[PDB]
């Protein structure tokens, strides 16, 4: 009886850790996707540019907004946390016991 | 931190399709973890039924 | 069998299983989209 | 292109409502039978003398 | 972070409701029994009498 | 569990979305023009 | 100036009903507790 | 829990200052289209002269 | 092939709801008689 109730408790712990490893990667999941919306529009603003017409005051405007989009995604990479562990600061390795 | 860019880049799109690259490889890895996890859980449930 | 009831412990299984389906159902009808992330379906994702 | 990325992508309303009302109705189901699951055990209790 | 925060906080009516129906068992029996047993040894002193 | 709806949350971003995509169009569509606010299109007022 | 205002004072048509939802359960639920809350003192009563 | 509940209100109320940040941005694009309809208003009177 | 999958795996609801009515009934009869059996030697020491 002892054996067993330990194995049953430890295992109720591991669901609930099991289920913050899942709430972990849809936060980062959710910072990813927004990241590569920016990114289509960074594309899209890449594209343009390549237009022979364009002015260098046009290129200079285009410009300022890629500025911004990337200083965005580096904000949003910078600040990003959940539980204070900055998930895309620095590569990194987590471990969430289930046994 | 971030240098000042010395010239206009050259095959821009090329590197921006690789950055696409790179971010839909981790979703994906993040989505296969998300998947192990849900059947660990299921799995653990049948546990402590049993 | 006074104390514990495995019937009802197993019978609430189903109830969760359930409102998981549910759970996707409804994600996916209000946004009208099959891939609503990663989870889904990777391939689907990167195309 | 944007139809193949709607094949790829979209779902099907028909489909998904159905879904929903199975799950609602397995859910509904499931908790009746959990009321009904509930009290089994107090048939005992009459034998309490 | 909501959905984080009820993962770890809220507690599950499932789970509790038949916790509750076990413990109101278990103490309804509780006390029918302490009743008959305190009763028993009375009538053991009613035999001493 | 009854302390906080998550479906309803996650249907009401899912909302906010599709209601921000249909006032886009609906501008557009009744103007004429698909450039309303420096927003739309950095280059093309300056063009 | 009246989009700022309406962003700055109107409450969120949508959300309001749903907080009301969870308050109504609440108030249900609450009220079953409390009468289960009599069950107990008349279970001890039984056993008097 | 405390952590979480701190980090969403003070998200939250981020949200709103955000919104009010581009309320004012949309106050100076209006005051500058108008602005730029007088400059050339102005333009044409000076190619006129 | 869904409607094969249908027909071999899902459980019919009705006959299962009978089939639940009836051991119900079988439960609380069996409490009964069994009640009624300690009190037979109750009613045994009654005579002693």
């Amino acid at each position: 009886a002892n054996r067993f109730t330990a194995n049953i408790k430890g295992l109720t712990q591991a669901s609930r850790n099991a289920n913050d490893g899942i709430s972990i990667a849809q936060t980062t999941e959710g910072a990813l996707n927004e990241i590569n919306n920016n990114l289509q529009r960074v594309r899209e603003l890449a594209v343009q540019s390549a237009n022979s017409t364009n002015s260098q005051s046009d290129l200079d405007s285009i410009q300022a907004e890629i500025t911004q989009r990337l200083n965005e995604i580096d904000r949003v990479s910078g600040q990003t946390q959940f539980n204070g562990v900055k998930v895309l600061a620095q590569d990194n390795t987590l471990t969430i016991q289930v046994g | 931190l971030a240098e000042a860019a010395a010239t206009t880049t050259e095959n821009p799109l090329q590197k921006i399709d690789a950055a696409l690259a790179q971010v839909d490889t981790l979703r994906s890895d993040l989505g296969a973890v998300q998947n192990r996890f849900n059947s660990a859980i299921t799995n653990l449930g049948n546990t402590v039924n049993n | 069998v006074i104390n514990t009831n495995s019937l009802s412990l197993l019978t609430q299984n189903n109830l969760n299983k359930s409102q998981s389906a549910l759970g996707t159902a409804i994600e996916r009808l209000s946004s009208g989209l099959r891939i609503n992330s990663a989870k889904d379906d990777a391939a689907g994702q990167a195309i | 292109l944007t139809s193949a990325r709607s094949r790829i992508e979209d779902s099907d309303y028909a489909t998904e409502v159905s879904n929903m009302s199975r799950a609602q109705i397995l859910q509904q189901a499931g908790t009746s039978v959990l009321a009904q699951a509930n009290q089994v055990p107090q048939n005992v209790l009459s034998l309490l003398r």
